[PDB]
């Protein structure tokens, strides 16, 4: 659901405030071809430390569900970069499935990926999500047997999403791309933890369609605070080279 | 995944294999004639299964209710119903070819408990645990360490629990091929709350049995405290089909529901979707879970096993609690009247069972799950009173 | 009232009935059908027996001899065979209509055994105490305490368990009517070495009868430590009249027989009359106590029970010793290779078993008295190691 | 084996050393018709706390066998008050008991009292006792049937030694009583005598004799080496003068 080649820049709504991050996002628009905001969770399941701890910071900061919206809402204004929403399934069931999923997108969300939902647990959520016009997004490990993996296809309207098993990209993870582009139908963005220009080019020229920067840039956020803006721009600068 | 519409496998996809291996694992061996026969052979001589029904004549008749019998766990081999989970979970690892077992641990009992088991099938055993506590529980560590396994301290985040659940997630996400991942409570997703709930129905089974042998009939009631809820769906399951017999469990009050002190998940929580499983846990106004408090470690968590959650909809079960200084009380009378120094967790039973046992008559007949000894308490309870 | 030569009730006139009296109701109750029949309810629903006979796979096969087993008195209510004591001398004091129990302690063992079983019987219990043990055992005095026995200090002499121990007898002299004196081991005058015994006999009965159930023998070994002698005597009576049947005794050996710190009686002491006994005792030059080391408590003790040395003299069972060094080995070898943390009075049986075990074929069998668990001893351990 | 009416002290031989109880004895001899000297032991079994502290003091400054036998001896130089020897079994079993009462005779004592040693028990000794010229001595208690005291009464060449369980107790009056009702022996009393009182009221029974040992010994606790005049003070105090 985006350009192939796009960078894709992963932020913790809230972190550390709710208008801190809709500057982020507008900064780094201009460099990136969708964008993956996360709503923050008191309890995120091997997430890996620098995503985990944004989340504690959002929390601590007192965030709440609607501020995600309304960054998003508010990023509307300005930008029509794809934006997808990461958060996990307690808010959206807590809520009810077609009325999370139609606040979203309204809005302006036009993806989704329920981080602790799986695959053969979510028939009646993508059926929900495509009649509330969402994007449904699902995630691939390296330990993702084919099977599962066409499975996830079969049901991805927005991207596969790929991730490796835990700065030199782990084999076991370009494995995972071969075979996802092998067969998949649907584009693949990978989010193995990019951190100098060197992974985004060899990541895009093993033909990952989008590749996800996350912890580069919350480590960032998490260093500068609210000052983290101009830090932001210059390592995304890096990154496209 | 489900016990009614508890239950669940919600996780990321990373723990999916782990998850579904696990699965099969455990559907061929938990019938296999020769896992069972070892499975036996170690509760029997090692463990020391079983443990026996104890009538507690004299608190009884100090209270003029009805009949009240003591389930012995503390007597297990390392003092808590928590062995019995150890040694079936080692075991399944080593009959599915694992060779290293890996837990994390709060208070530290499932710590030892894992380690001990570890020990004797002769698995490497690493466990996590927040620097925070590990500062907090000096001894515990060391009994770890003696038995063999190594205590890794995390330090990233609070230190704290939670801190260690996700560093041996991780682990376990890349070592699975070799590697179990040790739950301690019928918790967590699929097929954790089912499979540790199989190897804690022992409890029960032999209750059934020893209560019949001693009154011939069942018990009007059955009472047991919960924090997971491993020890108390442990003694439940075998007489879930009896309908005379009335299930009970006791939640921690700790200061009051009225204070926001406790982890009365049950008693006072919304249902929700953490740890992989939708079951009730003390959640936020947005969601979010709320901290817990409790005298008793054990009994200190947000949330509970789905299969509790499931009675207590279908309304097989009741659940009731009982605050810090009500089981502190319990405590320090069964110890002075029984002779036996029970664990705060086994103490909230047994106080609810005292008062309710007042409103009986002495005919009737209760069953009391003491889960563990009270040996590691003492700091605790000496501190406070 | 004698072993041999050895034995005797050598005490003043003021214990003379006491004791007299204490001969007749264990004459008359050492077989009523009714005693017996309260004293295995109590062994069996209360205390936990019987014990498991482990067999210590990974052990044996570490050491490359002969098979160990494991007589598993460490998994009694209270952690050691001193219980059994306990319960059997407290029921027959019940029985003789006593009401009050005292008794005196140094590291508390002895003491919470005590207390303990006052308390299931609903009886009075005093316990002496020297004001220095009182200072040094924190977590003990709270146990008895806890168990609602009165820990009575004293400040007399050295403050310590000898000191306590003559406010006992005191005690006793004056109030022997209503109040029976509970003797911790198989020392004394008469009748105590003998009744003690009688309490613990229950230990070997049942390793014979499992032993055979698992190997479909005797065994050709049996091993265990050495204090005052009551856990090495109640396994090893038994056993007596079959020949085939070896016995060892293992004593401390502290930090080396040549270094006087030690507490091995038989292995080193010369005979004499102490605490109302004639047997092996670590004299003077003059005929004095000379001071006893061990780095386990219950070992410490200058003289050993008269059964003892009448086995010895006759040269029925061969008495060994075990360094504080070798005993802590066992320790923590026993914990990571069987997942058994061990006290330390039992790692010296422990020690020398395995020792023993690497001289013997594969196909021979030893049974080690793993008197109790070594959970009292982490503080010790944690110390030095 | 003592004149009626007789005051009997009692020391610890040793406490606080060997030439310091000679002293008290030569000082004491003028209001004695006899005196009790008693061993140092390690384990006392129910001596009583001010008699049991003498023991371990006389020990702790490291008292020796012998020299109780040299005080013995050096007191005979002067005297020839009866001296009554008290203590356990285990110096003289540790010795011989032909050996021990052998030395005992030669160093000067009349006779001894074997603490720890039951009547029924005492038949070789009493034997050979007589075989040495050593007179015997045997306690009994309230708790003492009338019949065990016979045979007391009937092995005691010197006197029987009455004791109290613990104002004189009326249990000890009624052994008392007893005794003389039935032993032929002179009988001594130590029911723990502290003021003139007790002293006259036990001779006007029928109390042959009246021991003063914690008294005493307790003032030789206090005092040290300095306790001759103070001791010799209390004597005189019991004795009326
Ligand atoms: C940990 C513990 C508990 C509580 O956990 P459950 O899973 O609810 O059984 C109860 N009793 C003891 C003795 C414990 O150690
Ligand atoms: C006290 C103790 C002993 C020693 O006493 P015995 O009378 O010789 O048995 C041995 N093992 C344990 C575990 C003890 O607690």
């Amino acid at each position: 659901m985006f350009k192939d080649g796009s960078l894709i820049p992963y932020l913790t709504a809230g972190d550390p405030d709710k208008q801190s991050t809709l500057n982020f996002l507008l900064a780094l628009d201009e460099y990136a071809g969708a964008i993956e905001l996360g709503i923050p969770f008191s309890d995120p399941i091997a997430d890996g430390k620098t995503i985990q701890e944004s989340h504690y910071r959002a929390l601590k900061n007192g965030f709440k569900l609607r501020e995600a919206f309304w960054i998003v809402k508010e990023f509307r204004r300005h930008s029509s970069t794809p934006i997808v929403l990461m958060t996990y399934y307690n808010p959206i069931y807590r809520a009810g499935v077609r009325n999370f999923l139609a606040e979203a997108k309204a809005s302006g969300v036009d993806g989704i990926l329920v981080v602790d939902l799986p695959v053969f647990h979510a028939k009646e959520f993508t059926e929900i999500a495509r009649e509330e016009g969402i994007k449904t997004v699902f995630l691939a490990a390296p330990n993702t047997p084919d099977e599962r993996l066409k499975v996830i296809d079969d049901m991805t309207t927005g991207f596969v999403y790929l991730v490796s098993l835990y700065e030199e990209i782990p084999k076991t993870a370009y494995d995972l791309l071969r075979r996802a582009k092998r067969i998949c139908r649907n584009k693949v963005a990978v989010g193995f933890g990019v951190s100098k220009r060197e992974h985004v080019v060899s990541l895009l020229k093993e033909g990952a369609n989008g590749v996800v920067v996350g912890s580069a840039l919350v480590k960032i956020i998490g260093e500068k605070g609210r000052e983290a803006t101009e830090f932001l721009k210059k390592k995304v600068e890096e990154l496209l080279g | 995944m489900w016990f009614g519409e508890f239950g669940g496998q919600y996780v990321p996809e990373t723990l999916i294999e782990p998850l579904k291996e696990l699965e099969k694992a455990y559907k061929r061996f938990k019938d296999d004639e020769e896992f069972n026969r070892q499975l036996n052979y170690y509760l029997k001589t090692w463990a020391g299964r079983p443990t026996p029904l104890y009538y507690a004549k004299r608190l009884t008749e100090k209270i003029g209710g009805a009949k009240i019998y003591l389930k012995r766990e503390d007597l297990v081999h390392g003092g808590a119903h928590k062995t019995n989970n150890a040694i079936g979970q080692a075991l399944l690892a080593k009959f599915m070819g694992k060779t290293r077992l890996i837990a994390e641990t709060g208070a530290g009992q499932h710590g030892v408990a894992t380690a001990m088991a570890g020990a004797l099938l002769g698995m490497k055993v690493d466990i996590y645990m927040g620097a925070e506590d590990v500062e907090r529980q000096k001894m515990n560590v060391f009994r770890m360490k003696l038995l063999g396994a190594n205590v890794i301290p995390v330090n990233s985040g609070s230190r704290t629990l939670k801190d260690a659940i996700n560093e041996a997630l991780r682990d376990w996400v890349a070592t699975f091929e070799y590697t179990h991942y040790l739950i301690g409570s019928v918790v967590g997703p699929h097929p954790y709350p089912t499979i540790v709930r199989d190897f804690q129905s022992v409890i029960g089974r032999e209750a059934k049995a020893q209560i019949l042998e001693a009154e011939g009939q069942l018990p009007d009631v059955i009472v047991a405290c919960v924090g997971g809820g491993s020890n108390a769906m442990g003694i439940f399951y075998p007489f879930v089909n009896d309908k005379k017999v009335k299930l009970v469990g006791v939640e921690a009050g700790g200061k009051g529901l009225e204070s926001g002190k406790h982890s009365a998940s049950l008693n006072a929580g919304q249902v929700g979707v953490f740890h992989g499983m939708l079951s009730y846990f003390l959640q936020d106004e947005e969601g979010q879970i709320k901290p817990t408090h409790s005298i008793a470690p054990g009994l200190d968590y947000p949330g509970v096993g789905p299969e509790h959650a499931y009675l207590k909809k279908i309304q097989r079960a009741e659940y009731v609690t009982v605050t810090d200084e009500e089981a502190l009380k319990a405590f320090h009378e069964l110890s002075r009247t029984e002779g036996i120094i029970p664990a705060l967790e086994s103490a909230h039973a047994v106080a609810y069972a005292m008062k309710l046992a007042k409103e009986m008559s002495r005919d009737e007949i209760i069953i009391v799950n003491l889960s563990g000894r009270g040996d590691k308490d003492l700091d605790i309870v000496l501190k406070v009173s």
